[PDB]
């Protein structure tokens, strides 16, 4: 927290300040975020850390903390500073979703991927999973894997 | 324990608790002390080391008494932590007690299953489990050898990934005595693969068992409900693995069952089954009483079994009839001629007073058979006691004595039951074919298992040979094939002779000049006897063959002519009606009637030599294995009493050598037993770094020489990459662990983009 020497130049605090701010759903409009959110923050800003990655910045928070202690800018800005520094190729995306072309076809059966992405690793929650797949699959209801990476990848 | 919640109620009988790892992992042990000795009675004993003096130790057994041995002779206990191991081929000391004990304490915690190698051994619990329901199938789907204990659903589920990654057809051949646990297992392996698929075909597969076993199956001295006929099931599959079609092989049913039985043991199941009076109205369609000693043909040895439910079976055959999709009309033909062949063996006959000519007595019973069969009565009578023969324009008949109607009564009987049960498999086939695309399959083999009675003749014989082949395909594949795969990719290797063959005897029984064949040609000289073909056996193998010796006649035992000396023990064979058990004879006379019946199954069953016939399909069946991969299920007897969780050291021990289980794993150990094509490991293991690959040989060399392994473990082969069993199930769980991390960086990936299109919405209300 106080180790973290701050990079960014004074624009780009102001421009992370104002994409904090949009996310603010305190009663009194205070321009603060509740710990649970910081995430989805660190997400909008061009950041892709695991769920644990997130736990790990946050200082280990019990779930009462993700919901209700609030955090402000100035301890939100070390946190993304430090997620920042640390995340998987391309490559290794591909050969993770060719485990489950049975065919080595090119492609991944629609409702295949969907369970892998719900119950593997940390899991995704059936709307989160609905929201991504979204206009994704073919015809055939398949996935093109590799497509697919490229499509995340780009997001 | 929570790793082993998915099986429930089963878990202790498949895998012990945590606690239980903990106590024997920290129970007494000293590595120097506790040791294995010779024992007279049971083998090997546990014992602990009390001196050591001038080459001889003095020890301890664990029945307190001192023995003292040679320093060669004592055998080294494996530690703690290798208690109750799943797989034997992790010992760090492998010998004949290691085996023995681990498979006697996996065993007295009712722990049935144990691997082996790349095989697994079997012990019969004589106790029903709660390890074989849809919950325990369920939780084995998919499962890595390492994270599930040993089942022989897991060794389903291990031939199912094996069909798909080699793209190959699989085999799972189930050894074992009479009694053992071969049929039980073949009906675990068909009901794992129903139940995945369910979760009417699937339904129909379950049911095909039930309907057989009531035809072909028949309590014998070994046991209650032995099998009468070998039987290869294949379950087909589709390119991806979808449960496609099954069919069912059957090998020669034992025919002289239907006619005769011995002092202590059964007619088949479906005769006791229909006279239970479960359903009276059979019993009044069929023309015959509720006791079976009214009978001939079925009441010679026994007829009630203690373990069965004669009632309760029949409703179990009539409804797999029903599943089966047979017509009111199939399931009462199969119904009558049993009853008619009940009937059949109850024709009297006598003497004509003038001339040795056989005449009917009475005619009660062969009016009752001919009513069921659809035949004229005086027809059937006079085709007995006078067959015809073709002489220009006329059917003159021939004379027959009353010896020669009551073979030809017996051989008649005997046709129609192994043609019905025959008709029964071919229209189970015709409901298991679906028509629905395939690729592959896995074919589950059950033969009839060695056996040993007092009376051992032609039936005993083909049957000890079908055994003694089986354990010649696991000695080739094992010891062999093996060596020679690891010599042709060009993996350094130096031949091990394991002392696993028995080309001696099975060429004693089927080269020529061998007993087959021998019998063979003296069923082609009409003057020929059983005598004359006892001294031809005596002439070309007595002194000159080493497994073929003099009988051991007892006095209070049955006659014997001579002894093989078969890979699982001695046996005495009878060699009375041989000649006629081969060529097996029919009243060409009766067959026309049945031809000509009103009845059209009976019409349809009749619309060179069984030595001959057998050898076909034996030689047939390997070369189907060999173009399979197979997987061996070892079943062991424990006891010669049928008593659960007793275990007599001798015949398990006698089992394991002769099943070739120690050499076996030892191979396993000793050699490379897992394999992938080049190409094919590119695609399977480019996952564990993808920077290593960026010629396949070359790529993956590159990879595991980039892995913190030991490399000693794996060799590169011509067209292979060869591994130890315990290197790939490593790699393995490093391809799971790798895979759980991309899809974790996937999600990651996936969270930021639909993170990133909430901020989109939320920038073009105010910013964008
Ligand atoms: C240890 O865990 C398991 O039991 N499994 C893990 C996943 N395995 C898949 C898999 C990987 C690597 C190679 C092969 N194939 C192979 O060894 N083929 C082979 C070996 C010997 C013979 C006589 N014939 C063909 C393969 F299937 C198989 C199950
Ligand atoms: N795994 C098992 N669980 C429970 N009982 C078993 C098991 N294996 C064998 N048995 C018992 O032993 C009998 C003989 O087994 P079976 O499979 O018919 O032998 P075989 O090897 O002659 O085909 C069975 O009917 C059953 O009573
Ligand atoms: O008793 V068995 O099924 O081996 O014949
Ligand atoms: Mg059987």
């Amino acid at each position: 927290p106080s180790k973290i020497k701050i990079e960014f130049t004074p624009e780009q605090i102001e421009e992370f300040k104002e994409a904090f701010t949009l996310f603010d759903r305190t009663p009194k409009c205070e321009m603060k975020i509740t710990y649970g959110q910081c995430g989805d923050v660190l997400r909008a800003l061009g950041q892709n850390p695991t769920q644990a990655e997130v736990l790990r910045v946050l200082g280990k928070p019990k779930q009462e903390e993700l919901n209700s202690k609030m955090m402000d800018f100035d301890t939100f800005l070390p946190m993304l500073q430090h997620i920042s520094k640390n995340t998987g190729t391309y490559e290794d995306f591909v050969e993770g979703l060719r485990v489950f072309d049975k065919e080595g076809n090119g492609t991944v059966m629609g409702a295949e991927l969907r369970h892998v992405l719900a119950t593997l690793g940390e899991k995704l929650t059936e709307d989160e999973v609905e929201k991504l797949m979204a206009g994704q699959e073919d015809s055939n209801g398949c996935i093109n894997y590799e497509a697919f990476v490229k499509h995340i990848m780009a997001g | 324990d929570a790793e082993m919640a998915a099986f429930g109620e089963a878990a202790p009988y498949l895998r012990k608790s945590e606690k239980e790892r903990l106590e024997a992992q920290t129970r007494p042990f000293d590595l120097k002390k506790d040791v294995f000795v010779p024992d007279d009675k049971e083998e090997f004993v546990k014992a602990t080391i009390l001196s050591r003096e001038g080459g001889k130790v003095t020890a301890e057994t664990e029945h307190g008494k001192t023995v003292t041995v040679k320093e060669d002779q004592v055998l080294q206990q494996n530690p703690p932590k290798f208690d109750k191991i799943e797989d034997m081929a992790m010992l760090t000391f492998l010998h004949e007690p290691a085996v023995l004990y681990n498979l006697k304490e996996r065993y007295a915690s009712w722990m049935i299953y144990t691997y082996s190698g790349l095989f697994c051994v079997t012990i019969n619990p004589y106790k029903w489990l709660p390890v074989y329901n849809a919950e325990v199938v369920a939780a084995y789907r998919g499962k890595k050898r390492s994270e599930a204990p040993p089942h022989i659903f897991s060794i389903s589920d291990n031939a199912y990934q094996y069909m798909l990654t080699d793209r190959e057809n699989q085999s799972i051949l189930i050894t074992g005595e009479s009694g053992a646990g071969k049929t039980v297992n073949t009906k675990r392996v068909i009901q794992y693969f129903a139940v995945i698929a369910a979760i009417t075909l699937e339904d129909q597969i379950i049911q095909a068992n039930p309907a057989l076993e009531a035809f072909g199956n028949a309590k014998t001295v070994r046991n209650d409900n032995s099998s009468r006929f070998g039987k290869f099931i294949r379950i087909h599959f589709g390119a991806t693995g979808k449960l496609a079609s099954a069919d069912i092989e059957t090998y020669l049913l034992e025919k002289s069952r239907v006619i005769f039985q011995l002092k202590a043991e059964r007619d088949y199941h479906i005769f006791y089954q229909i006279l239970s009076n479960k359903k009276p109205e059979l019993l009044d369609m069929l023309l015959i009483t509720n006791n079976p000693y009214d009978y001939a043909f079925i009441s010679q040895g026994e007829t009630t079994v203690a373990s069965i439910d004669d009632a309760e079976e029949l409703m179990a055959t009539d409804n797999a009839f029903d599943v089966l999709g047979f017509t009111t009309e199939e399931k009462n033909s199969m119904y009558k001629l049993t009853g008619a062949i009940m009937h059949f063996g109850n024709m009297k006959f006598k003497l004509k007073q003038r001339e040795e000519q056989a005449e009917p007595d009475g005619t009660e019973e062969a009016d009752k058979s001919a009513y069921l069969m659809g035949l004229n009565s005086a027809d059937l009578l006079k085709g007995l006691c006078h067959p015809r023969v073709k002489v220009g324009n006329e059917y003159v008949t021939k004379g027959q004595n009353v010896q020669q109607v009551v073979y030809a009564k017996g051989a008649l009987a005997k046709a129609v039951y192994e043609r019905m049960f025959n008709w029964m498999v071919t229209r189970i086939n015709a409901t298991l074919e679906t028509k629905q695309p395939r690729q592959y399959f896995i074919g589950v083999l059950d033969i009839a298992g060695f056996e040993i009675f007092d009376f051992n003749s032609f039936e005993q014989l083909c049957i000890n040979f079908t055994n003694e082949k089986l354990q010649q395909f696991f000695n080739h594949h094992m010891f062999v094939l093996e060596q020679e795969e690891y010599k042709k990719e060009g993996i350094e290797w130096e031949f091990i002779d394991f002392g696993m063959d028995l080309q001696a005897c099975i060429d004693l029984i089927e080269k020529p000049m061998g007993i087959m064949s021998i019998l063979e040609e003296e069923c082609m000289f009409p003057k020929a006897t059983d005598m004359t073909f006892k001294a031809k056996l005596f002439d070309n193998h007595l002194g000159k063959s080493s497994n073929f010796q003099k009988p051991r006649n007892i006095k209070g035992k049955p006659e014997a002519h001579f002894s093989l000396i078969h890979y699982a023990g001695t046996v005495d064979y009878n060699i009375i009606g041989w000649l006629q058990k081969n060529k097996d004879p029919l009243n060409e006379t009766v067959v026309d009637l049945y031809k000509k019946s009103s009845l059209k199954m009976l019409s349809s069953l009749f619309a060179q030599t069984v030595s001959a016939l057998h050898r076909e399909n034996l030689n047939k069946l390997m070369t189907n294995l060999r173009s399979t991969h197979p997987h061996f299920v070892r079943c062991i007897i424990p006891n010669e009493t049928k008593s659960p969780g007793v275990i007599d050291n001798p015949l398990v021990m006698h089992q394991l050598r002769c099943n070739g289980v120690l050499e076996g794993i030892r191979i396993c150990r000793k050699g490379f037993p897992n394999r992938i094509l080049y190409g094919d490991f590119r695609q399977r293991y480019r996952i564990l770094n993808p920077a290593a690959i960026p010629d396949s040989r070359k790529g993956a060399e590159k990879l595991l020489g980039s892995l913190d392994i030991d490399h000693n473990q794996y060799k590169f082969g011509h067209t292979k990459v060869f591994f130890k069993a315990g290197l790939l199930g490593l790699l393995e769980e490093m391809r799971d662990e790798r895979l759980s991390r991309i899809i974790t960086r996937i999600q990651a990936q996936s969270r930021g983009v639909l993170s990133r299109m909430e901020f989109k919405k939320l920038l073009e209300r105010r910013d964008s």
